[PDB]
């Protein structure tokens, strides 16, 4: 059972990545109110800039 | 849209910074092979080679079979150049 | 007597062998096997 | 692919077939077209042998020249016999076996 | 004022190239290296044109520029080589033999 | 973008203790194999080893031998290391989790790799020893080689995607990972960037004692740190590479609720250990090539093999129109 | 969808017959079983085997090289003009490879890589003819000079033909720089490309006051570029220097052939597209200064291939006059030009090859040679005389055009240039004949009989030479249907 | 403001490829101008270019480029000059074309001067183009291998010449 | 010599065949008791023939 | 912008104008008959007459304060 010890580095390093990846998805999230969209194109940038005027002149 | 590029910056900047913090910190307490030559040729040729392909995956869907066969015409002819390589010895390096 | 020369070629050089067939079957199906189903499909 | 057969200068022979098929410019093969064929093969073989007698090497010599007359006489070859078909060269052959089957 | 400015980037490092040919001519080396600064700024112009009016033929003719910027480094530098190990140096001396 | 440094710091610190704990973890395994224990002193079961190695580095005296080439000596060890932090701006660890969402991220990653030659090139030359020289040179011979194969794999996992962006790549997996059908492409794809860290089998800067004296034996203290890091760092992106392109990124084995209740981060980790395990298993298990063996190796095996692989994709695909 | 290919049918033939060569020589080169043998020769008579059948092909297939024309139209525009002169520039390809077994042979130069090369570039020109779009002009004319580049050098432990390729390489990329500029102006300008684009945009307006100085300034670097690739004053300083450095077979193809493709790429660019007077200017002052530079440096040399190349760069100032005149007798007078200049040509490099096995280097070489080879002495001096105009020789035909031209387009000056740089090179022409024929040395250079194919060749074209003028129709009509088909 | 950024840092590092005595430190220079001509593609939207110059020049061309200065051991002495007496030809050649050429599109291309009003309000959205949208990787790949192939096999061919070209001037096979 | 064993070189060759078994017994090792001492608190053994300090 | 291909995969802003120019160009033997068409195709290429009266407008602005 002795092999575990090595396990401890490896689990540290993939706690590492998981807070790489979590830590920045919630502070966008916390910045925008909602998560970051994979994928935005063109289309939805038009439609955010065009959503601001809806929402902010009602 | 471009706008995703404007992270990589401020991503390089910092990265700038943790290297200058790190290597800042301690400052205070005639013999021409004309094998590499020829290697980097091959990696430039091959390196187009990547270039043009990329274009191509991403388009295969649309160019159907003309745009396969102009591609595998290509890739003939580069192959011709590479088989030459071959024969020639400029892929042995003993 | 060209059939133990492509055995040894098979044999001195598995890499080239091995490209050799992988890249033809990707050039084969295209040529070959792609008309027959366009074909197959018009009637 | 959009393509477009229309040549620059129009036949001036009754048109057989406008784009004829691969297979039917290959059977549309006349004595002339096997003549040339032949002609060039003969003397690209021979070529390829006299030119490699001094390197030692006149039996490879001889397949590459033949190799390199066979495709450029069954280009030859099938240059006319499309040229025929397409009304771009004399085709009587051509139109008498049309205007028959 | 942008496609001025994009141009003018462009001109001066064409420009840029034209001085390096005038003020290196013991150095044959940067003479190469000023023309690869000259194609450059002719890609650069394409693509620029090519954003400018909408068209698509100026990209296809920079990565076509780009294949010929390559083969002619690759050549350049090859008889860099050659003429260096004939010689033994590469000053600017023992490569004037023909004239007249 | 007042909270983008907030992000980039999240990427970037704990990438900093990830690949401190990666060396302390490749000591680990080596060690078990070895029937040794490894660094179990300094610290509970050797923790703080990571720590204390980096304070002793930081405390060391610089050297910054008397040459010509003051400025590029100390540059080319920053170049190395900025080029390895700068490919994780547009890694995906999750649906969603990534701070750049690049649509042209595959190129943006082979330029980087393209790039990653001249910290080595620079630090060789600017030694003034002919030693280091000889070792830079022959090292970014190997690295631009073993390029080439990896940019004809990036093209055949391209030419199944039909897009650049890496997010898109790891969506492209949920009918099947890529490393299933393409099992030789994925073998090949790791070998490779064995090949391109520098990473044994192909380890020449390792090989001192073989009369090889690598591009970094100049440095010391904090310059030969930042080298260190930025190979390691390279170590974990390239284990990220095989698991986005193969492996199906953050994607759990099988559509099944059981493993849908785990986070892809988690999937994504794990996969990532995975790579990393293997690459110190290789390390621990093979002796290594000669320089002439390696090189013949990348251009006569990996580059036909590699371009025999994606005319064998793209036909295929194109024959049944199975095309994205 | 196959049918369409038959408008590249020669191209596609001598591509392929390229592969197979370079696959054969490399494989049986390299090869212990049969020695290494040398194989220049063999894959030399092979690529004039090949560079026949495409002739074959490509004059017996007339009308199917304008087959789909539509759809070939964004790549390239094949019609007579370009029919006659691709059949002109293998023709001259041709020559100057059976020119070469000699060389190959008695040097033992034995790298087949050199037809190989001979035959890419010969790939290059034919299409740099049927170019029809700026971007199609630059890619061929820089596959021309890549190949132009390396057999440059192809002597690679020479002090001059390292010389030679290294200056090669500069000022040729250098001048490929400034045209790519100019097609980058012209592109901006008028966001087009193709040959029949700038054609629609650019007639009806030329200078109109408010003149694009994106175009003009975009045609101005196109037409240093091509002033350049002509050895025209003042972008000629490359072309000794490399035609001396360069192996004597290389200096006999860069002669020829490049100068056919060009002059073709010159006429469909600018005689067709239409900016005008300034464009005929350039061409009118650059053809005075190469007559004049050529004239008097050829007088002041001592080497016989120094002393060809300056006439080259005259001769080329003569036939430019044409392009100026801006007529259909000026571009029938300048594709004349262009052939009987080539013929003679061919017939000087087959001299200079015949007598390069005794190393032939001074013009003082050949005294005595009218005792020790007679007959090789009257054809050389009948060559000189054509070079130098003296009717009824060939030679005669282009001097004649360019005082008409100079009477017909009203310049007096380019006449009396042409008086004066006509007596100057007559000197420097009967200088070699004085050599060979009066002169009494005490050491003689005894020459080596050349080969049958230089003979035959010398002998067919001393024909043509002395013969041409009692029998002229052909090319006379032939080059006027190539001026009438540059416009239909 | 941008813009005049990055073509200072353009103008500064040119002047050190042409400048430089170190042809070494000349090749590094370069590599700088590639890194600046590579923002300004990414302000102009074209990011495939951006990142080809990044692939070729930079990783493929500047590294032959370094292998071979490097190898060579240049000494100053063999390459050194001084430009002092070539500040007036500099000047006529380069304010001639400065005159010239830095100003060719002002006729053609007017500069639109910005005015104390928010002309931003009168940009027309055309939704119909957004709604499947091409990248430039997409756009150009549409084009290059069918209606303009003729030119890429064109380009493979000056390939193949500089790899023979390569092999043919420099082997020397041990 | 014979298309079935020329096959089965092959496929040896480009499957790494060997190179598994290595990792193979490399990993039995990773799973089994060291034999590290833990000095100081545990000691190597001596006999009492040792030559040490006079 | 006269091949028609567009940089974002649409028919090109001035190819429109480019074919109308062609067009009239191909049947009418005088190149002043179709002087409108093309300066409209070039004023597409570049905007220098609507730059110009703009700048005629902030030029006033800028006079009458
Ligand atoms: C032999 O292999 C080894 C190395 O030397 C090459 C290491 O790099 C290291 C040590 C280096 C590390 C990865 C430590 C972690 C990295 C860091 C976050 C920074 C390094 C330095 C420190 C721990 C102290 C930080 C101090 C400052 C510079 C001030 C900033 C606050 C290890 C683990 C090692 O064993």
């Amino acid at each position: 059972l002795v092999w575990l010890e090595a396990m401890l580095p490896l689990g540290i390093i993939g706690g590492m990545l998981c807070i790489m990846g979590n830590s920045q998805y919630y502070i966008h999230k916390a910045y925008h109110g909602r998560p970051k969209h994979i994928g935005h194109d063109e289309w939805d940038v038009a439609m955010e800039r065009r959503d601001k005027k809806v929402v902010e002149k009602a | 849209m471009m706008l995703e590029f404007a992270p990589i910056f401020i991503y390089l900047v910092i990265s700038l910074l943790v290297s200058l913090i790190l290597l800042g910190v301690p400052f205070l307490f005639s013999r021409f092979d004309i094998r590499f030559y020829l290697v980097s040729i091959l990696f430039l040729i091959f390196d187009l080679e990547v270039t043009f392909f990329f274009p191509w995956a991403v388009s295969l869907n649309k160019i159907d079979l003309f745009g396969f066969w102009s591609m595998m015409a290509f890739l003939f002819i580069l192959t011709i150049g590479f088989l030459y390589e071959w024969k020639r010895g400029a892929l042995d390096w003993e | 007597p060209v059939m133990e020369k492509l055995r040894m070629f098979v044999a001195q050089e598995p890499v080239v062998a091995a490209s050799c067939l992988i890249g033809g079957v990707g050039l084969f199906l295209p040529a070959v096997v792609r008309p027959i189903l366009d074909s197959l499909e018009a009637s | 692919m959009n393509t477009d057969i229309t040549a620059l200068e129009k036949a001036q022979y009754p048109v057989v077939d406008r784009n004829p098929a691969f297979t039917k410019v290959v059977g549309n093969f006349s004595t002339l077209d096997y003549l040339r064929f032949s002609t060039i093969t003969g003397i690209s073989v021979t070529v390829g042998y006299l030119s490699g007698i001094k390197p030692g090497i006149k039996g490879p010599s001889m397949v590459t020249g033949g190799l390199i007359g066979l495709m450029g006489g069954f280009m030859y070859a099938y240059q006319n016999s499309a040229g025929r078909l397409m009304g771009f060269f004399p085709n009587d052959g051509e139109v008498a076996s049309y205007q028959k089957r | 004022m942008d496609l001025i400015k994009y141009f003018t980037f462009s001109m001066i490092i064409f420009i840029l190239g034209i001085w390096g040919i005038l003020l290196n001519r013991r150095n044959i080396l940067i003479m190469l290296m000023s023309i690869e600064l000259m194609l450059l700024a002719v890609n650069l112009n394409f693509l620029v044109f090519s954003v400018s009016l909408d068209d698509m033929m100026g990209q296809v003719f920079a990565l076509l520029v780009l294949t010929v910027a390559a083969a002619e480094s690759a050549i350049g530098l090859a008889i860099f080589v050659i003429t260096f190990r004939v010689r033994g140096t590469i000053a600017v001396e023992f490569i004037n033999s023909i004239q007249g | 973008y007042i909270a983008v440094p907030a992000e980039i710091l999240g990427i970037i610190l704990p990438l900093l203790l990830g690949v401190a704990f990666l060396v302390l973890a490749e000591r680990k395994v080596m060690a078990f194999v070895q029937r040794r224990k490894g660094p179990d002193v300094v610290g509970s079961f050797g923790l703080l080893q990571p720590l204390a190695d980096g304070l002793k580095l930081i405390l060391k005296e610089p050297i910054s031998p008397s040459s010509a080439n003051f400025f590029l000596f100390r540059m080319a060890p920053v170049a190395t290391f900025m080029l390895s932090l700068v490919a994780w701006a547009v890694v995906p660890f999750d649906y969603g989790m990534v701070l750049s969402d690049l649509n042209i991220g595959l190129l943006y990653l082979f330029a980087i790799s393209s790039l990653g030659v001249y910290g080595i090139i620079i630090a060789g030359r600017s030694s003034n020893s002919k030693y280091a020289f000889l070792g830079a040179l022959r090292s970014a011979a190997q690295m631009v080689s073993y390029e080439v194969s990896i940019g004809l794999i990036l093209i055949t996992v391209l030419i199944c995607v039909g897009s650049c962006n890496l997010s898109e790549i790891v969506m492209a997996q949920k009918q099947i990972w890529f490393g299933i059908p393409l099992f030789p492409v994925l073998v090949m794809f790791f070998i490779s960037c064995l090949a391109e860290t520098n990473r044994a089998p192909f380890d020449l800067p390792e090989a001192e004692a073989e009369l090889v004296a690598g591009y970094n034996v100049e440095y010391s203290s904090m310059g030969f740190a930042l080298f260190f890091l930025g190979e390691y760092a390279n170590m974990i992106l390239m284990s990220g590479l095989c698991t986005l392109f193969f492996l199906g990124g953050w994607l759990p084995i099988l559509d099944l609720p059981i493993f849908k209740k785990i986070p892809g981060s988690i999937w994504f980790s794990i996969k990532v250990l995975f790579f990393l395990f293997l690459y110190i298993w290789v390390r621990a298990a093979f002796p290594r090539y000669r320089y002439d063996q390696l090189m013949g190796l990348g251009w006569k095996v990996f580059l036909p093999l590699s371009l025999a692989w994606v005319v064998s994709v793209s036909g295929l695909l194109v024959t049944f129109q199975w095309l994205p | 969808m196959f049918n369409l290919f038959l408008a590249v049918f020669p191209e596609i033939f001598i591509i392929n017959a390229t592969f197979i060569l370079l696959i054969h020589g490399v494989v049986f080169s390299t090869s212990k079983k049969y020695d290494y043998p040398p194989l220049a020769s063999n894959v030399g008579w092979l690529g004039l085997l090949s560079v026949l059948i495409t002739l074959l092909l490509l004059a017996a297939g007339a009308p199917l090289l304008t087959i789909a024309h539509l759809f070939w139209n964004n790549l390239f525009r094949r019609d007579n003009f370009t029919y006659f002169c691709q059949i002109f520039l293998l023709l001259s390809t041709a020559g100057t490879i059976s020119m070469c077994f000699d060389f190959f042979d008695q040097e033992r130069f034995d790298a087949f890589e050199f037809i190989v090369l001979i035959l890419l570039s010969t790939c290059g020109m034919l299409f740099m003819i049927s170019a029809y779009d700026l971007i199609a002009m630059y890619l061929a004319i820089e596959l021309q000079s890549l190949c132009f580049y390396v057999i440059a050098a192809s002597k690679r432990k020479s002090e001059f033909s390292t010389e030679a390729g290294l200056k090669y390489l500069i000022l040729g990329a250098f001048s490929s720089g400034i045209l790519l500029f100019g097609c980058s102006m012209i592109y901006g300008s008028t966001g087009a490309t193709h040959f029949d684009q700038l054609a629609k945009i650019l007639t009806g307006y030329e200078i109109t006051g408010a003149r694009s100085s994106g175009i003009f300034m975009g045609i101005l670097f196109i037409a240093v570029g091509f002033l350049f690739k002509i050895t025209a004053v003042p972008f000629h300083m490359w072309a000794p220097d490399i035609y001396e450095g360069s192996p004597t077979p290389v200096t006999a193809f860069l002669s020829i052939a490049p100068k056919i493709s060009i002059f073709a790429n010159i006429l469909r660019v600018f005689i067709y597209g239409s900016y005008g007077a300034t464009l005929q200017q350039i061409f009118f002052f650059c053809s005075i200064a190469s007559m004049i530079l050529g004239a008097l440096a050829a007088m002041a040399q001592t080497k016989v291939k120094r002393l060809l190349a300056y006439s080259s760069i005259g001769h080329v100032g003569y036939i430019c006059i044409g392009f100026s005149c801006g007529t259909i007798e000026g571009i029938q007078s300048l594709l004349i030009g262009i052939f009987i200049y080539a013929l003679m040509t061919m017939d000087a490099f087959a001299i200079v090859l015949a007598l390069r096995q005794t190393r032939v280097k001074y013009i003082a070489d050949l005294g005595a040679l009218a005792k020790t080879n007679p007959i090789l002495a009257i054809t050389f001096s009948i060559t000189m005389f054509s070079y130098a105009g003296i009717p009824p020789l060939a030679g005669f035909c282009s001097k004649f055009y360019l005082f008409f031209a100079a009477l017909g387009c009203g310049a007096y000056f380019l006449a009396l240039v042409g008086v004066v740089t006509s007596v100057i090179g007559c000197f420097y022409y009967i200088r070699l004949v004085k050599r060979m024929f009066f002169d009494t040395p005490r050491t003689w250079i005894l020459y080596e009989p050349m080969d049958r194919n230089k003979s035959l060749l010398l002998a067919m074209t001393s024909f043509f030479i002395t013969l041409f003028l009692l029998y002229p129709s052909p090319l006379f009509s032939v080059t006027h249907q190539m001026a009438l088909s540059l416009y239909l | 403001m941008i813009l005049s950024v990055l073509s200072s840092l353009a103008l500064v590092s040119g002047l050190m490829v042409v400048r430089a005595k170190n042809p070494v430190h000349s090749v590094l220079f370069f590599i700088l101008v590639f890194c600046d001509t590579s923002g300004l593609l990414l302000l102009l939207g074209l990011d495939f270019f951006a990142m080809i110059f990044l692939v070729v020049y930079i990783g493929a061309i500047a590294v032959l480029f370094l292998f071979v200065v490097m190898m060579f051991h240049i000494q100053i002495a063999e390459i050194h000059e001084e430009v002092l007496r070539y500040l007036p030809v500099s000047g006529i050649i380069g304010l001639i074309f400065w005159w010239e050429m830095f100003f060719i599109l002002d006729n053609e291309s007017i500069p639109l001067l910005p005015t104390q009003r928010n002309t931003t309000s009168l940009r027309y959205t055309v939704y119909a183009g957004k709604v499947r949208s091409w990248t430039n990787l997409e756009t150009l790949g549409n084009l290059l291998y069918t209606y303009y192939f003729v030119w890429f096999l064109v380009s493979s061919l000056i390939l193949l010449v500089a790899m023979i070209g390569a092999i043919v001037l420099t082997m020397h096979r041990t | 010599k014979d298309w079935n064993t020329v096959f089965e070189r092959s496929i040896n060759t480009l499957f790494l065949t060997e190179m598994v078994r290595g990792l193979s017994l490399t990993l039995k090792y990773f799973f089994d008791p060291k034999v590290t001492i833990n000095y100081p608190f545990e000691k190597g053994p001596l006999s009492p023939r040792f030559r040490g300090e006079h | 912008m006269a091949s028609g291909w567009g940089i974002t995969g649409n028919k090109g802003r001035c190819y429109d104008f480019w074919m109308d120019f062609s067009e009239c160009m191909s049947h009418c033997r005088e190149p002043k008959d179709c002087t409108l068409l093309r300066e409209d195709y070039l004023e597409c290429l570049h905007h220098s007459k609507e730059f110009q009266r703009r700048n005629r407008i902030y030029k006033e602005e800028q006079r009458k304060l």
